[PDB]
RNA sequence: GCGGGGUGGAGCAGCCUGGUAGCUCGUCGGGCUCAUAACCCGAAGGUCGUCGGUUCAAAUCCGGCCCCCGCAACCA
RNA sequence: CCGAGGGUAGGGCCCGUGACUGGGGCGAAGUCGUAACAAGGUAGCUGUACCGGAAGGUGCGGCUGGAU
RNA sequence: UGGGAGAGGGUGGUGGAAUUCCCGGAGUAGCGGUGAAAUGCGCAGAUACCGGGAGGAACGCCGAUGGCGAAGGCAGCCACCUGGUCCACCCGUGACGCUGAGGCGCGAAAGCGUGGGGAGCAAACCGGAUUAGAUACCCGGGUAGUCCACGCCCUAAACG
RNA sequence: CGAUGUCGGCUCGUCGCAUCCUGGGGCUGAAGAAGGUCCCAAGGGUUGGGCUGUUCGCCCAUUAAAGCGGCACGCGAGCUG
RNA sequence: GAAUGCCGGCAUGAGUAACGAUAAAGAGGGUGAGAAUCCCUCUCGCCGUAAGCCCAAGGGUUCCUACGCAAUGGUCGUCAGCGUAGGGUUAGGCGGGACCUAAGGUGAAGCCGAAAGGCGUAGCCGAAGGGCAGCCGGUUAAUAUUCCGGCCCUUCCCGCAGGUGCGAUGGGGGGACGCUCUAGGCUAGGGGGACCGGAGCCAUGGACGAGCCCGGCCAGAAGCGCAGGGUGGGAGGUAGGCAAAUCCGCCUCCCAACAAGCUCUGCGUGGUGGGGAAGCCCGGGUGACAACCCCCCGAAGCCAGGGAGCCAAGAAAAGCCUCUAAGCACAACCUGCGGGAACCCGUACCGCAAACCGACACAGGUGGGCGGGUGCAAGAGCACUCAGGCGCGCGGGAGAACCCUCGCCAAGGAACUCUGCAAGUUGGCCCCGUAACUUCGGGAGAAGGGGUGCUCCCUGGGGUGAUGAGCCCCGGGGAGCCGCAGUGAACAGGCUCUGGCGACUGUUUACCAAAAACACAGCUCUCUGCGAACUCGUAAGAGGAGGUAUAGGGAGCGACGCUUGCCCGGUGCCGGAAGGUCAAGGGGAGGGGUGCAAGCCCCGAACCGAAGCCCCGGUGAACGGCGGCCGUAACUAUAACGGUCCUAAGGUAGCGAAAUUCCUUGUCGGGUAAGUUCCGACCUGCACGAAAAGCGUAACGACCGGAGCGCUGUCUCGGCGAGGGACCCGGUGAAAUUGAACUGGCCGUGAAGAUGCGGCCUACCCGUGGCAGGACGAAAAGACCCCGUGGAGCUUUACUGCAGCC
RNA sequence: GAGCUAGCCCUGGCCAGGGUGAAGCUGGGGUGAGACCCAGUGGAGGCCCGAACCGGUGGGGGAUGCAAACCCCUCGGAUGA
């Protein structure tokens, strides 16, 4: 049947993307937390 | 002059539509239309703040002149009468001799190709606008400003009217469509005549689908819901209200008056509404 | 099982707060009417479901037996 | 080919009968009331509406076949 | 051809009396109602009186034993549209008439549908009386309805 | 109760005997026929339908007879539901 | 040594299930260490509104080629979407950007919020919408509207010529709009040709034929032709389009008005450039100087912004045109011609799938375009088949039970069972015919029937063409032929009668309920006078609504018909400027502390003092409620009638053993051989009843009952047959479970149901196919039940707070 | 976190074919004029049948599945809410 993951490069970038993260107080904490932890990528991969 | 249908389907059995006879122009004035932004009853928060709305036919908003003191002494001809999907009333096209074109709502009996005018010295003829203080006591009137220069607020719905009853100081006394007796300032404009398309209420939508076309989504009863949803929610089997009949938000809905008591306009309402 | 009742012939007060039984109707004698009803004047009739206890004294308070009305009898 | 008629299917009219039900006629001495005939004790009668154990009552309008 | 009387009919409009209600005044202890009462209303200021306002319905006197209409029916006043009818003159057509099964139309009240309207009145209904009872008559309330518009119903002691 | 799945049907039986039939008896208020009642006997047999989820029961048509009960009210790692 | 412990490792189950659609294979020849599995050929089967082709998303090198086979591939592998390496994606015209706006998002101004932040006109951003210039062919192993060839075209810059009041972010026009139905003319595409071109072919009894097989086009500027779209012209006035305006709007006058003209598109033609089959050869050559023509069918596509009708009344903005304004008129723009200039990103490949979403090369999911032919009434349905693409990545045998999916079945025909569940039957079309009832539409495909192929002959009408032929499309009549059978295959209703519920079409518990539930038109109550009420938000601000009582909110009821009775004492709501109660505050009789004292300080009665409550009314389509006992008629029985107690008032109409009736399978009637269900009645209604509506109701229903006909393997009662499995052999090889096991029956005993204890009986050791009685078999730390001063949802006149409101 | 799912907003797209035959329109009849009736024309509709598409009624299969909801037969809607 239709499953839950329906990839959409625009959807991915606009929802989890770097610029969406930077606009919001909670989003910046995410980047800060993912930097602090040392994540190789702060934001989902998507080719655009 | 509502049209009936033969019962060739279950829904045509009862469905009735307007006769549209008075309409003389089947596409609007391009200079006077702008897109009506559908809300679905959702506010700028994105939240449904008025329930059960959406999915109606696309509409263009026809800009209506609810001032008319805008153009004192400049007569206009009645070019046409048109359908307006944003009102119950029909609308009239006015070709002012100015060359300016404007829409007003069409009073009953207004005939196309007639002349109308506005101002303190306008004739008492259907279609004309005067400050209330210059309209003879006893005259049926529509599109009435509530306060001077603020815009026509009262009696705009199809077939409606307010009757002038008498005067007191700078104020006149109206009987509104509701039957309320209110003092309205004399400098307030109004148009002589009742709003047209009076057979509007005799329309029988006929089937669920017509409500849907009007943007009216299905209304669901409180009694049909669960306690989390509504005071009338739950019950094993059908259930009576089992408390005073209430809204989704708990306040009583059979008789509870809700006009704010200390409201400044109280000084101006003589008698609360009719039936 | 829980609650309430039983008293002139019929339907009900009095019990709670012990000493006192009452109301309407019916019944009986008289009256008015030609006569009957209605109406008017008088009168009789209970011995308080029953047995046992409490008390100086029990319709009345406590216990049992007998009926009557009501409510309950649910979970797998 | 037509053809008595047989068969299948569906209709129409009529007759008998049917738990039960509806009023009707009649029936020496039942029960309730007293609507009508006197102005019958609210003049009656009426079409209609509504109501009531029942006769009836009441509204609206009409009629005199109504007393005074 | 010329005239007349008329609540004949339809539409639009308009006048005053009264009732009810609202507002202001002035005012006090009852009003109201009946056979007698009670219910009801009234010191939270009723009734009675004055001024103001809103609304609906019906049109006093004229008014008659009258007039009009085919019947049902029609009554303030104004205007418009319209039917019938009588009279005079003896002018025109020249029996073109009568009646009328069917048909069609109209048809009081009540009733019904859809809107409106709603002062007074009032089935139902409630209450007070009366009474053995009183699902009545009498009293205090009161919903349809009575009113308007369109559409039905098509009945009658629709009677001379 | 860190689970022992439940009515009734179907399927498949097996067992008890306090025996419904069939076999053998005694008593009879047993003439015969046909019954009653008790004794012995579990080898075999013990039908098809209408109603109801029903077991049960009632009913129809038969039958030699239309037995009763146990097997986790036998049987859901066999079916049904 | 245990914690259903944790991490890992390895066992058991087991050579067991399985190896992923039953569309299907066989042989020959290659390659190679090795071949059912790779390559090639032939034969066979499958899809063919796809299982073919193109685009989009998503994926991201998976593409092509060489070389490889450890792992990946459910087997094998020499093969591969795998490993290694090299190569491959070329644009002014395709898509996106250097253009425009939509929702929304953002946000100079401004507003609001403890902070964070929220909001906000313009403006900006935002596309699959608007706008904008490329078509046909060839080429590569792999890209091509991109490279090449041919023929076209757009914008920018500069120049020359000619023309003109040039000039915009401003004004105006336009862009610019729905649904259904649809005309004319075309094109896409297709059918046929006794015509034109083609390598051939004559078989097996016949045919050398007006025979078979194959093919018969594509693109193209200007011009022209056909069909369409768009569009009046001139003048006078002008206060309106927030400056101006010759533009636009409005008024008047002339002319042209179904036109023409001007313009713009489509189609045809068009210099020209291409392409070009079978068959036979080796993707290529040949065919071939290929031919390239006539007739018919014909779009949902094009002309298009066409036309008509309807109501539910159908984006914006830029490009573009016009108007002017500062400005500037050595300028500037318009037209034409010329030269120059023209950037960034994508472009491989899969793309109904083995490359996307589903942990898998997963029978599932995934938007758009093309989708040929024949025949069946039509069609994207169905069967076959073209182009193309496949035989689904384990096979070979066997011919048991049993399972699945399938075919048939004597006599009977629902006897099956909760139930005709399932499966039969019926089945398209044409024609005849068709009931109760009804809201007059319907019910209706009612029911029921007859016809259906083929051949010859006669004939009626339409399209194209020409008015004829030809082709094509509707038909009519007569005579025949064959078979068991003519919608001969595939696709394709069983019907009726009668109840309950819901009017109806719709909606729903994604993944056990599709219903009688929800919704629904409609009915009523109620709130709301607009800065509305209500809703969201601390707020600002939004929604409501750019609406205005014929409107908007809330509530119940639920088309329609006929109706909806009595109770306001309690609760709710509405009304009441009296009275009673009432907090802070006002007041201050009067006391208290302290100080020598002026004073400072504290307490404090009467009394004025809001909403709320009390109190007085009203109010039911507001919450709700609508009696008991006893007696009475000239047979009996029963009570129209009476008595009395109680209540705020004692259930009206209608309906009733009902989706409600306990007793109950009530009783009676009907249907049946037999009827706890069904239908119709009765009425002592345990415990109907009137908008939590009462009683009906045509039509409707994958709803739930009852009956009948038809027909059946449902059954009596089973049989046979087919394929896929199961079985055997080669390959690969799980699982839950598992204290250990050397694990029999009975009767007993035992924590009360023992393979494991006692006694006795029986029993050589080990498997394979089968069946499920036991191992209180597996699975899930029982959902029932209880317990925990465990938890959560929900309710209220539980308690106590809080928002909100007063 | 609304790439599933629910509602709404904006912008696009899709719905083979067949059947029924409303109003209006025309003509005819009718009448004082009408209502109205008949034929033709017309092409309405939460109309009918039925693919795509959207569903998920009954039954069967599947049940360590092809699949953590699937497959076969059957059935519902298919111009509309
Ligand atoms: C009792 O019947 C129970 C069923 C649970 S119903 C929630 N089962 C008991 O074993
Ligand atoms: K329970
Ligand atoms: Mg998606
Ligand atoms: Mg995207
Ligand atoms: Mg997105
Ligand atoms: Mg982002
Ligand atoms: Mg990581
Ligand atoms: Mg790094
Ligand atoms: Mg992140
Ligand atoms: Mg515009
Ligand atoms: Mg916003
Ligand atoms: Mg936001
Ligand atoms: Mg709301
Ligand atoms: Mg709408
Ligand atoms: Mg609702
Ligand atoms: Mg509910
Ligand atoms: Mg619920
Ligand atoms: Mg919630
Ligand atoms: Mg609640
Ligand atoms: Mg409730
Ligand atoms: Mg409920
Ligand atoms: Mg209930
Ligand atoms: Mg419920
Ligand atoms: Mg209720
Ligand atoms: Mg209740
Ligand atoms: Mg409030
Ligand atoms: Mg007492
Ligand atoms: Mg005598
Ligand atoms: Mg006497
Ligand atoms: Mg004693
Ligand atoms: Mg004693
Ligand atoms: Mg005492
Ligand atoms: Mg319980
Ligand atoms: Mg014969
Ligand atoms: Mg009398
Ligand atoms: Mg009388
Ligand atoms: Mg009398
Ligand atoms: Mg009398
Ligand atoms: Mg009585
Ligand atoms: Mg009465
Ligand atoms: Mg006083
Ligand atoms: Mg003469
Ligand atoms: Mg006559
Ligand atoms: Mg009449
Ligand atoms: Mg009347
Ligand atoms: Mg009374
Ligand atoms: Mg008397
Ligand atoms: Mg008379
Ligand atoms: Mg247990
Ligand atoms: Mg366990
Ligand atoms: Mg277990
Ligand atoms: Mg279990
Ligand atoms: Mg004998
Ligand atoms: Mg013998
Ligand atoms: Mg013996
Ligand atoms: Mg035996
Ligand atoms: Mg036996
Ligand atoms: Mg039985
Ligand atoms: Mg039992
Ligand atoms: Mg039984
Ligand atoms: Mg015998
Ligand atoms: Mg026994
Ligand atoms: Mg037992
Ligand atoms: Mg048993
Ligand atoms: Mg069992
Ligand atoms: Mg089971
Ligand atoms: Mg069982
Ligand atoms: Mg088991
Ligand atoms: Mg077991
Ligand atoms: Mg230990
Ligand atoms: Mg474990
Ligand atoms: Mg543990
Ligand atoms: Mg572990
Ligand atoms: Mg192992
Ligand atoms: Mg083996
Ligand atoms: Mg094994
Ligand atoms: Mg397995
Ligand atoms: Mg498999
Ligand atoms: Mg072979
Ligand atoms: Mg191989
Ligand atoms: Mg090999
Ligand atoms: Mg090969
Ligand atoms: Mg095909
Ligand atoms: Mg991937
Ligand atoms: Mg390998
Ligand atoms: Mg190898
Ligand atoms: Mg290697
Ligand atoms: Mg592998
Ligand atoms: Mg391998
Ligand atoms: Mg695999
Ligand atoms: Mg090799
Ligand atoms: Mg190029
Ligand atoms: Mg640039
Ligand atoms: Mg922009
Ligand atoms: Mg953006
Ligand atoms: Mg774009
Ligand atoms: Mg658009
Ligand atoms: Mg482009
Ligand atoms: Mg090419
Ligand atoms: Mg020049
Ligand atoms: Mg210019
Ligand atoms: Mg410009
Ligand atoms: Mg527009
Ligand atoms: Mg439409
Ligand atoms: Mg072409
Ligand atoms: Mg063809
Ligand atoms: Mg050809
Ligand atoms: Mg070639
Ligand atoms: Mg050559
Ligand atoms: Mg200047
Ligand atoms: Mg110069
Ligand atoms: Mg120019
Ligand atoms: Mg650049
Ligand atoms: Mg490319
Ligand atoms: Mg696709
Ligand atoms: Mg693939
Ligand atoms: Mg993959
Ligand atoms: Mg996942
Ligand atoms: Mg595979
Ligand atoms: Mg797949
Ligand atoms: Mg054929
Ligand atoms: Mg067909
Ligand atoms: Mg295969
Ligand atoms: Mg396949
Ligand atoms: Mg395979
Ligand atoms: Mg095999
Ligand atoms: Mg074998
Ligand atoms: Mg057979
Ligand atoms: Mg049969
Ligand atoms: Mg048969
Ligand atoms: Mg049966
Ligand atoms: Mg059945
Ligand atoms: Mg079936
Ligand atoms: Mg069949
Ligand atoms: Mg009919
Ligand atoms: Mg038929
Ligand atoms: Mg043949
Ligand atoms: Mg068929
Ligand atoms: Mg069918
Ligand atoms: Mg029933
Ligand atoms: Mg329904
Ligand atoms: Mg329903
Ligand atoms: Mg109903
Ligand atoms: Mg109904
Ligand atoms: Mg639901
Ligand atoms: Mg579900
Ligand atoms: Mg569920
Ligand atoms: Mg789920
Ligand atoms: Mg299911
Ligand atoms: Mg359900
Ligand atoms: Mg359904
Ligand atoms: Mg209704
Ligand atoms: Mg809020
Ligand atoms: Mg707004
Ligand atoms: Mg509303
Ligand atoms: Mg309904
Ligand atoms: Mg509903
Ligand atoms: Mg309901
Ligand atoms: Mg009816
Ligand atoms: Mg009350
Ligand atoms: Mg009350
Ligand atoms: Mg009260
Ligand atoms: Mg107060
Ligand atoms: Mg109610
Ligand atoms: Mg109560
Ligand atoms: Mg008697
Ligand atoms: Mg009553
Ligand atoms: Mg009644
Ligand atoms: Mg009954
Ligand atoms: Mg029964
Ligand atoms: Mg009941
Ligand atoms: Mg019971
Ligand atoms: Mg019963
Ligand atoms: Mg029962
Ligand atoms: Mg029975
Ligand atoms: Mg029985
Ligand atoms: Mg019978
Ligand atoms: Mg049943
Ligand atoms: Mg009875
Ligand atoms: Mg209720
Ligand atoms: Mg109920
Ligand atoms: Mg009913
Ligand atoms: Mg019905
Ligand atoms: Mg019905
Ligand atoms: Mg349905
Ligand atoms: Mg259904
Ligand atoms: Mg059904
Ligand atoms: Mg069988
Ligand atoms: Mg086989
Ligand atoms: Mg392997
Ligand atoms: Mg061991
Ligand atoms: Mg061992
Ligand atoms: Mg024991
Ligand atoms: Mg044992
Ligand atoms: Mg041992
Ligand atoms: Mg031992
Ligand atoms: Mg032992
Ligand atoms: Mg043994
Ligand atoms: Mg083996
Ligand atoms: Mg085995
Ligand atoms: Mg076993
Ligand atoms: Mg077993
Ligand atoms: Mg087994
Ligand atoms: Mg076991
Ligand atoms: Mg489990
Ligand atoms: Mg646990
Ligand atoms: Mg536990
Ligand atoms: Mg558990
Ligand atoms: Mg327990
Ligand atoms: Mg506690
Ligand atoms: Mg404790
Ligand atoms: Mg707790
Ligand atoms: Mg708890
Ligand atoms: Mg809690
Ligand atoms: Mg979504
Ligand atoms: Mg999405
Ligand atoms: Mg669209
Ligand atoms: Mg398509
Ligand atoms: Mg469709
Ligand atoms: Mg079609
Ligand atoms: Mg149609
Ligand atoms: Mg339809
Ligand atoms: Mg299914
Ligand atoms: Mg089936
Ligand atoms: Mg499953
Ligand atoms: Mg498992
Ligand atoms: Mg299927
Ligand atoms: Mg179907
Ligand atoms: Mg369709
Ligand atoms: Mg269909």
């Amino acid at each position: 049947m239709k499953r839950t993951w329906q990839p959409n490069r625009r959807k991915r970038a606009k929802t989890h993307g770097f610029r969406a993260r930077m606009r919001t107080p909670g989003g910046r904490k995410v980047l800060k937390r993912r930097r602090q932890k040392g994540r190789w990528r702060l934001t989902p991969a998507v080719r655009k | 002059a509502v049209k009936k249908f033969k019962p060739y389907t279950p829904s045509r059995r009862f469905m009735t539509v307007a006769d549209f006879s008075e309409i003389t122009k089947t596409e609007p004035e391009k200079s006077l239309v702008k897109p009506l932004k559908k809300t679905g009853g959702r506010n700028n928060q994105g939240r449904i703040t008025v329930r059960f709305r959406g999915g109606g036919h696309k509409r263009l908003y026809r800009i209506i002149d609810f001032k008319r003191w805008d153009k004192v002494g400049i007569p206009a001809k009645v070019a046409a009468i048109e359908y307006d999907p944003n009102r119950s009333a029909r609308i009239a096209l006015l070709h002012y001799v100015d060359g300016e074109k404007r829409y007003i709502i069409a009073p009953d009996g207004l005939q196309v190709g007639q002349q109308v005018v506005a101002g303190p010295d306008a004739p008492i003829q259907v279609g004309n606008a005067l400050p209330l203080r210059f309209i003879p006591v006893g005259t049926v009137v529509h599109a009435v400003e509530l306060e001077p220069k603020k815009g026509a607020k009262l009696a705009r719905a199809a077939g409606t009217s307010a009757q002038i009853q008498g005067r007191e100081g700078d104020y006149v006394i109206l009987r509104l469509p509701s039957g309320e007796l209110r003092k309205v300032h004399g400098e307030c404009y109004a148009t002589v005549g009742a709003v047209g398309n009076a057979d509007h209420k005799n329309i029988v939508l006929g089937k669920a689908g017509r409500s849907r076309w009007l943007g009216r989504r299905p209304h669901v009863r409180g009694a049909a819901m669960n306690p989390v949803d509504h005071p009338h929610g739950g019950g094993e089997g059908r259930a009576p209200r089992g408390r005073p009949p209430a809204s989704p938000w708990g306040w009583q809905t059979k008789g509870l008056k809700t006009r704010k008591r200390r409201k400044p306009s109280s000084r101006f309402i003589i008698a609360r509404r009719k039936k």
